[PDB]
RNA sequence: GUUACAGACUUAAGCAGUGGAGCAUGUUAUUUAAUUCGAUAAUCCACGACUAACCUUACCAUAUUUUGAAUAUUAUAAUAAUUAUAAUUAUUAUAUUACAGGCGUUACAUUGUUGUCUUUAGUUCGUGCUGCAAAGUUUUAGAUUAAGUUCAUAAACGAACAAAACUCCAUAUAUAUAAUUUUAAUUAUAUAUAAUUUUAUAUUAUUUAAUAUAAAGAAAGGAAUUAAGACAAAUCAUAAUGAUCCUUAUAAUAUGGGUAAUAGACGUGCUAUAAUAAAAUGAUAAUAAAAUUAUAUAAAAUAUAUUUAAUUAUAUUUAAUUAA
């Protein structure tokens, strides 16, 4: 039995709730910023850490949270406050998301193959093989450096031993 | 229906007035407004939603889905009592209902309903005593089906006594309750000389059991079969001698002895009336 | 203010109920990290006249929580008979649904009209200038791997091409170009992000256009349009191409307008 | 004829007369049959979410029992949680039972536990859950004053707390108490009264429509259509399930110290048919297509010295 | 599943104030104690 | 009875209004999936209402066909394989389609929808962007600056009269404003 | 008032059919009193116990949809000289079995109007015989609009009845609908 | 191994089969280092097992692990997060016992669940009444229904669980929605209404009930639900738990083998033994439904088998869509 306190809707209140994939350029930047904040472990989806609780300032977002292979139990690392908090905000990620920049690998030229192997037909075959690999690896999603390493291994520019590390 | 701003302000609060104005601007005057049959967005009663209800809307400080508050702020720090109690009238009682040794009281109450008997008397003055407490069974196609049989003399200790038997497939307490009920339904005024013993030396047959109950001088106690004794204690007989011949089936003793008391006895006054004679008690006349 | 519980020094002049509420808040917020205060105790003592508790007793309770209460002082009342003052589970669920409905009705009434402030008229990009349609998909609550999928789609006649170049473009497209509807579309899922994929698709389109406009020692005038994929697609689907014969129609047999006199009388406007 | 047509177009009301619908106070949402109220497009993710929810339930159950310096062990009974997965946020919710103005000045163990769920600024349980789901979580406890309003709680409580009353055999007093929870409500009468009330409401709305009326199907203003219809009158009468009509509780297993064999022992009260569906427009519906809506069945299996046993409970709710 | 999920161990870490009871663990401990009492406890493990 | 119930209340009580479609430029379509109806239909109705009021000509809940994921199982834990039980799961699908809106309005709508989402309902959005054939991401810094200005214009507090505010959104805006963010590309 | 209606005011569960019949008899006789001689008291006592057309289109043809098994047949029947077109092709080309053609004809054959009505059938789903049956069904319904007096006759013939015969599902333990796997008493 | 009705896929007709043949699969027996364990009359035998190469697996041979998967107790030390070079916490490491673990044994210790009697029509409750009583009545004189379901008559009156009904699928109609390019509007899906059908004329038996006829209707099925009790029916090999036994072994990991062995026997199937029946062919591609496709569905097209090509099978390479 009381009056309805009408808090007015605003674009700012509906920020965060904006679609992660929307055509607009303005929206893309915002989405990127949100992603960067999430990566930093900003209090989104949760109440913030301020200078009130001192001991129990725990977090679950450690370097390998929901993962098995790193041998540990649940690690309650202390969170920073809202002050003294850094944001990652990397350039490569920005390039990927905001603009539509992609690496595409590099096609291996015939000259490089001639450096190692002698015969011409064999070199041409190796080049063809490398080309075949390249398109497949472009199609697949793995990781910038790892994918490149794999591509090199497939070509024969690097040996098999460099994978097993 | 497009109302003026001042009129709206008179009936509606200052927060929603702007929203109302906007709604008026957007929605035209010439509007059809169809009735959505296949889905109902709004409630079945009219309500201007300006007032938040205590029970029928969400509690403001309490957390839930559709909270519309921050993760920190939830004004609800005591969980001992219930958050949203029932609106208007506190109860939800149907039409024609009310809010709320014990077994004996319940029996008495039930008797009062069924047969108009005084409950208070049943509770206090009547005192019961189980005579036989069998477990008994029937061979059904299902299997052997056991049944608890009780046989329970009840009696105000002033010549008012009743036998009763009862039965339950469920445990014996229920059977005993039923036996008690039956006993109180069958209360019976036994006649007795000087409020202590039977009138004459009675000799009565009930089915198998052959009873023999002699009267007794005062002080000479109850000197009879344990079932008879139990019945006498309840029925107010202080002095009695006697002996059971033939069958000594506890139930049949209990049934036979109360029958003998009610039937085989004749009070002196009744005899006198029948014969047309004085029938004095010599001891009483003497003054012991 | 909101940050009031944190400062026990300030609240002595408040009413007793308010003080109690603040105390409860303070206990809640720092549960395990609670540490008693003198000012807070003094406030609690002052409040004591509100709820019938002596001054020593309140202090004792403050010092020792449930243990103190026990020292100051039960039968099991789990199956105590129903006093008709609380709804069951299903009932409570139905009530909750009704609360939700009411909330949504309220939102519709007073927040959606407010939302109409943020309203813009449609600013159409013309089909002549903007023929291509990059459709993006987004799964809201989830993180689907199809959110990266972007689909470009254009009518080939809407592209700025000469007739020879158009044919060459169509030939290059192959399965991507449908001929019944003059539409060429293609989707990319190769890259991690949606924007990347869209950019890649755009680059492909540009490359295709460049190839179409070349014509230097490569015309493709004498390679007919391969329409096998389209006929296969058509076979897979069903067709309702047939229609009612136009010479079978009988307008004379149709039901004529029946004269309604009361309706005519009514219509005075 | 026009007036009749207009009425036909607008003819809708709460179901339960003899143009009507089951309102949100007259039946359960089929979403409230399941416990993880979710749809996700990636089904792997949905599966992962429902696993998480199940794991959280166990954690909550574990939390529910407290200790007080090894003196008192107050076992708060909780229902099975129901997890509401909106696009924005999860909301976990459960019903719970807990067994002079002196306690305004110290926090009870149960109170502390409830505060932990949402109120501890950084430290709260909802915050920690949010890491597993990647969305804001809200745990809402709902207190039940009786043991027998929720079926799960009733069964759970008997399994955990009242061991001594049935371990050797069901004690007589305890059995009596179980039997006489409710006051033997004439369910036929109540259902009939409810139906009559619904009919009266329908008549009232129809009467109002007639009064308004004295090609477009718009009637008068809202105030005049819903003339006598208000929050005070209608909602509580329309509210479907309110009255525990009948209930059955079964104890089963090795609940006999002398005997080696098992013992099925059943307590039955009232009725499990509903007479609101028997003679009216409102129809019965089936939860997971096999449990009559009004019913709610549950069991909970505590281990004894002798071995395993359980306690089925089944309530009717008119 | 997600191996980092809250356990009873952590419910002591997060909320030291509340003296929780893990019921299944307690039961297991009671069973172990009973076994020890009646000469049916586990034999001592070999090391070598 | 001398109580003026304004138009918004009336609209709530009746079926939801729909604005007419000027041109068939399908901007976005929103599919709603759920394992039941009652919530889903309500949610769709709410979406329509918000679309209408500060709105974009939304069409309406076109029911796409329900799925049926069936699964059979032997009832017993061991043998009795002659007795078997079925199980089913119906993915109920409804389609909304927005028809004429400047992207920002559409975004706002979608954001509002996801804010006040219901329990059982999942959602998917297909947005459509009618772009020209030739494009350029070369004249970059100026275009970034323009985008930032547009964002600032969008998220400006007109009158602080206890309006809805978001901390995360404010932070995002602050990040967008910063010199470091401007630097990123070059 | 009905038996059930009478029970609620009268005996309830203890109301018997014979009692109700008696009550009806009592009421009816009272009611039968010549209205001019009737009283106010009698009427007060008795007060307690009281209580779309199909047409041709713009082009003069009757559309009708028939179904059988999985088949659906929308059929345009028109007054022109009796020729057939099933699904955009000749009748003998579509339905190879003469039985199906005979069945299709039958609605026109029960009437003396085969040759009178042009028929343009459009089928979908099911197999050929079921499709033909659905077409026939549709044609009968279409004919019914041209002359409503023949409707009863068509119904008698057995053409206006929608043939319900629906394919039974495979039950779990059974091989087909009814066909169980072999039993073995040994 | 009884009286007389009633019952249905019981029998009788009828249609197709099994049983003979070969193969598949399960079982038995025997074999084997191991052929893992259970199910084994109806109520086991393509059953547990909706796929045994390794895995799964539990079995066997040979190797090698010994606080091991947990929880708690007690100590040393190292790294990382947080704060304003110290400290608080969280973890990890090495140990330290209680133990952990056990598809080991007992469903004749249990749970839950299931099979059969069983969609069979029974099962109880108060209470009342009869009989000394166990018990009976209710729950049936008389009939009828699919039916403890319904009439009547009755010391009975109600009741609960069952039955029926509400439920789901399918059907007919109406309304809503779908800018009729996600179209199939001949549709899909929410919400209703509809029937356990109604009415009347006659002909038999006693106001009704079966047959027939007629006029009114789209009006005709299937699924789920299988009570109480019983069978110490099945399951400790889904899982859990009691008791009991193993703890450098009956616990844990790898490499291979086995579960696929074959005299006879037993079920279930598959393919057959040719002309009321088999094979080639049939591109303005004769006519379906239901369901699956981000641990993917793979179109067109090229190449080889193959002198044309089609067919069928692979390879080459991924067009389209994560889906009316
Ligand atoms: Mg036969
Ligand atoms: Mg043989
Ligand atoms: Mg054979
Ligand atoms: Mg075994
Ligand atoms: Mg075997
Ligand atoms: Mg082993
Ligand atoms: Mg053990
Ligand atoms: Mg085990
Ligand atoms: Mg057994
Ligand atoms: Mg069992
Ligand atoms: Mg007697
Ligand atoms: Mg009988
Ligand atoms: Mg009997
Ligand atoms: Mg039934
Ligand atoms: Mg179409
Ligand atoms: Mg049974
Ligand atoms: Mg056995
Ligand atoms: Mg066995
Ligand atoms: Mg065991
Ligand atoms: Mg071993
Ligand atoms: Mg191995
Ligand atoms: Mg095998
Ligand atoms: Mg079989
Ligand atoms: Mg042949
Ligand atoms: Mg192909």
């Amino acid at each position: 039995s009381s009056e309805y306190v009408l808090e007015e809707p605003t674009p700012l209140s509906l920020l965060e709730y904006t679609p992660q994939v929307f055509p607009t350029k303005e929206s893309r930047l915002v989405n990127f910023t949100l992603d960067s904040l999430k990566k930093s472990n900003y209090p989104i989806y949760r109440s913030p850490n301020l200078g009130i609780l001192k001991v129990h300032d725990f977090t679950l977002n450690t370097p390998n949270f929901g993962k098995y292979t790193p041998g540990s139990s649940l690690i309650f690392a202390k969170e920073p406050q809202l002050q003294n908090l850094l944001i990652e905000e990397d350039p490569e990620d920005f390039h990927r998301q905001v603009t539509g920049e992609y690496q595409l690998l590099k096609p291996y030229v015939k000259k490089d193959f001639e450096k190692l192997t002698k015969s011409k037909d064999t070199v041409s075959k190796l080049v063809q093989n490398s080309q075949v690999v390249r398109l497949s690896l472009q199609s697949v999603v793995m990781g910038s450096e790892e994918k490149k390493l794999v591509y090199d291994v497939c070509s024969g520019m690097k040996p098999i031993s460099e994978l097993q590390q | 229906q497009h109302y003026d701003e001042s009129l709206l302000s008179r009936y509606y609060p200052e927060s929603l007035l702007k929203s109302i104005k906007l709604a008026q601007q957007t929605i035209p005057e010439d509007t059809k407004f169809r009735v959505s049959r296949n889905v109902e967005f709004a409630p079945p009663y009219l309500d201007d939603f300006t007032k938040i209800h205590p029970f029928w809307d969400y509690k403001p400080g309490m957390p839930h889905l559709h909270a519309q508050e921050e993760n920190n702020n939830f004004s609800i720090f005591r969980w001992d009592q219930v958050q949203q109690p029932l609106p208007g009238e506190g109860n939800i009682l149907p039409p024609g209902v009310s809010l709320p040794k014990s077994k004996s009281a319940d029996v008495a109450a039930g008797l009062h309903k069924q047969t108009g008997v005084d409950p208070d008397y049943i509770t206090r003055k009547l005192t019961m005593k189980p005579l036989v407490m069998k477990r008994v069974s029937n061979q059904t196609g299902k299997g052997k089906i056991a049944s608890f049989y009780a046989l329970v003399v009840v009696g105000d200790k002033n010549g008012m006594v009743g036998l009763g038997e009862g039965k339950s497939r469920e445990e014996m307490s229920k059977a005993i309750f039923k036996a008690h009920w039956d006993a109180v339904r069958n209360l019976k005024e036994i006649p007795r000389y000087e409020n202590r013993t039977i009138y004459g030396d009675i000799d009565f047959r009930y089915h198998g059991v052959k009873l023999h109950l002699r009267s007794a001088k005062p002080g000479f106690g109850l000197r009879v079969n344990h079932v008879i004794f139990e019945i006498c204690e309840c029925a107010g007989i202080k002095d009695l001698s006697g002996k059971v011949y033939k069958s000594r089936n506890d139930m049949n003793i209990a049934k036979g002895t109360i029958e003998a008391f009610t039937k085989a006895q004749k009070t002196l006054d009744e005899v006198a009336l029948g014969r047309g004679k004085k029938l004095v008690d010599v001891r009483k006349v003497y003054y012991s | 203010s909101a940050d009031l519980y944190m400062h026990p020094e300030k609240w002595k002049g408040l009413p007793p109920q308010r003080i109690l509420e603040l105390y409860w808040e303070r206990m809640a917020r720092l549960g395990s990290e609670y540490k008693p205060n003198k000012d807070e105790l003094n406030a609690l003592l002052t409040t004591s006249e509100y709820s019938n508790v002596p001054v020593n007793d309140i202090k004792k309770l403050y010092h020792r929580g449930e243990q103190g209460a026990i020292d100051i002082k039960n039968r099991d009342n789990s199956l105590r008979p129903f006093m008709f003052d609380e709804l069951p589970s299903q009932a409570q669920e139905l009530v909750a649904q009704h609360r939700e409905q009411r909330f949504y009705n309220r939102l519709a009434a007073y927040e959606l009209p407010l939302l109409a402030q943020y309203r813009q008229e449609y600013k159409r990009p013309s089909p002549e200038s903007h023929p291509v349609t990059y459709r993006y998909t987004s799964y809201v609550g989830e993180e689907h791997p199809n959110s990266r999928k972007v689909v470009l789609s254009v009518k080939t006649k809407e592209l700025g091409l000469e007739e020879k170049s158009l044919h060459k473009f169509r030939i290059l497209a192959r399965s991507r170009y449908d001929h019944t509807t003059d539409i060429f579309k293609m989707s990319s899922d190769k890259f991690e992000h949606a924007s990347q994929n869209a950019r890649y698709l755009h680059d492909i389109l540009q490359r295709l256009l460049a190839e179409s406009k070349d014509l230097t020692e490569d015309d493709f005038s004498d390679v007919p349009l391969d329409t096998r994929h389209t006929i296969a697609k058509s076979l897979r689907k069903k067709k309702r191409d047939y229609e009612f014969p136009e010479h079978w129609k009988r307008p004379e047999d149709a039901p004529k307008k029946k004269f309604d006199i009361v309706d005519q009388l009514l219509s005075t406007l | 004829n026009n007036m009749k047509r207009m009425l036909n177009n607008n003819n809708m009301n709460p179901a339960g007369a003899n143009g009507n619908i089951n309102n949100k106070l007259q039946h359960l949402n089929n979403m409230n049959n399941w416990n993880t109220q979710i749809y996700n497009y990636n089904k792997n993710m949905e599966i992962m979410n429902t696993m998480n929810d199940k794991l959280i339930n166990k954690l909550l159950y574990k939390m529910m029992t407290l200790k007080l310096n090894n003196m008192n062990i107050n076992k708060i009974i909780m229902s099975k949680t129901i997890n509401q997965h909106s696009l924005n946020k999860l909301n976990i919710k459960f019903y719970y039972y807990n067994n002079n103005n002196n306690n305004n000045y110290y926090m009870n163990m149960m109170n502390k536990l409830m505060n932990i769920m949402n109120n501890n600024m950084n430290n709260n349980l909802c915050n920690i859950l949010s890491y597993y789901y990647k969305k804001k979580v809200t745990i809402e406890p709902i207190k039940l004053s009786y043991i027998y309003l929720n079926s799960d709680i009733f069964s759970k409580y008997i399994s955990l707390n009242d061991m001594d009353k049935y371990n050797n055999g069901i004690l007589t007093n305890y059995q009596r108490m179980l039997n006489n929870i409710m006051p033997k409500l004439n369910d036929h009468n109540i259902s009939m009264n409810y139906i009559n009330n619904i009919n009266n409401i329908n008549n009232n709305k129809y009467n109002n429509m007639i009064n308004l009326l004295n090609n477009n199907n718009y009637i008068g203003n809202i105030n005049n259509i819903y003339n006598n219809m208000t929050i005070d009158n209608i909602p509580m009468d329309i509210l479907m399930y309110k009255y525990l009509v009948g209930w059955s509780i079964k104890f089963k297993g090795r609940l006999s110290n002398n005997n080696g064999r098992t013992s099925t022992t059943n307590l039955l009260n009232g009725t499990f048919n509903n007479k609101k569906y028997l003679w009216s427009n409102i129809n019965n519906n089936y939860k997971l297509n096999y449990i009559p809506s009004n019913h709610n069945l549950y069991n909970n299996s505590n281990i004894n010295k002798n071995g395993k046993y359980n306690i089925k409970v089944k309530l009717n709710f008119i | 599943g997600n191996p980092d999920i809250l356990k009873f161990r952590h419910l002591k870490t997060l909320y030291p104030d509340i003296e929780f009871v893990d019921l299944e663990e307690q039961y297991r401990l009671s069973m172990v104690e009973a076994k020890k009492r009646r000469g049916k406890g586990a034999p001592k493990k070999m090391k070598k | 009875s001398t109580r003026p119930y304004p138009v918004n209340v009336e609209a709530v009580y009746y079926a939801p209004l729909k604005l007419p479609i000027k041109y068939g430029d399908l901007v976005a379509d929103i599919q709603l999936r759920s394992y039941d109806n009652e919530n889903l239909d309500f949610y769709s109705d709410f979406i329509l209402r918000t679309g209408y009021y500060l709105g974009i000509p939304l069409t309406g809940p076109k029911p796409l066909p329900t799925r049926r994921e069936r699964w059979t199982v032997i009832k017993s834990p061991f043998v009795h394989a002659k007795s078997k039980e079925n199980f089913e799961r119906h993915t109920h699908k409804r389609l909304i389609r927005a028809w004429d809106t400047n992207p920002e309005v559409l975004q706002m709508l979608i954001a509002y929808i996801t804010k006040h989402s219901m329990a059982g309902v999942g959602m998917k959005c297909n947005f459509f962007q009618r772009s020209e054939i030739s494009l350029d991401l070369g004249s970059d810094a100026n275009g970034l600056e323009k985008s930032l200005s547009n964002i600032d214009e969008l998220y400006s507090l007109r009158n602080d009269d206890k309006a809805q505010t978001s901390a995360v959104g404010q932070k995002v805006l602050e990040l967008l404003d910063s010199p470091d963010f401007k630097k990123h590309l070059e | 008032i009905s038996f059930d209606e009478y029970a609620l005011i009268g005996g309830g569960t203890k109301l018997k059919p014979t009692q109700y019949t008696q009550l009806l008899y009592m009421l009816n006789k009272l009611h039968n009193i010549d209205p001019q001689l009737t009283n106010d008291e009698i009427t007060s006592e008795l007060s307690q116990y009281y209580k779309k057309i199909k047409t041709l289109d713009e082009f003069g043809r009757s559309i009708a949809v028939g179904k059988r098994k999985s088949s659906t047949a929308k059929v345009f029947v028109v007054r022109g000289t009796g020729e057939i077109l099933v699904n955009g092709r000749q009748l003998n080309d579509y339905f190879l079995k003469m039985k199906d053609r005979e069945s299709i004809m039958y609605p026109l054959q029960v009437i003396e109007s085969v040759g009178k009505y042009n028929i343009f059938a459009t089928t979908s789903g099911g197999g050929p015989t079921g499709q033909a049956e659905s077409i026939m069904h549709a044609i009968a319904k279409a004919l019914v609009v041209f002359n409503p007096l023949l409707k009863s006759r068509l119904h008698k013939a057995g053409v206006l009845t929608r043939d319900y015969r629906h394919v039974e599902r495979k039950k779990p333990g059974k091989k087909k609908a009814r066909k169980m796997p072999t039993w073995v008493k040994r």
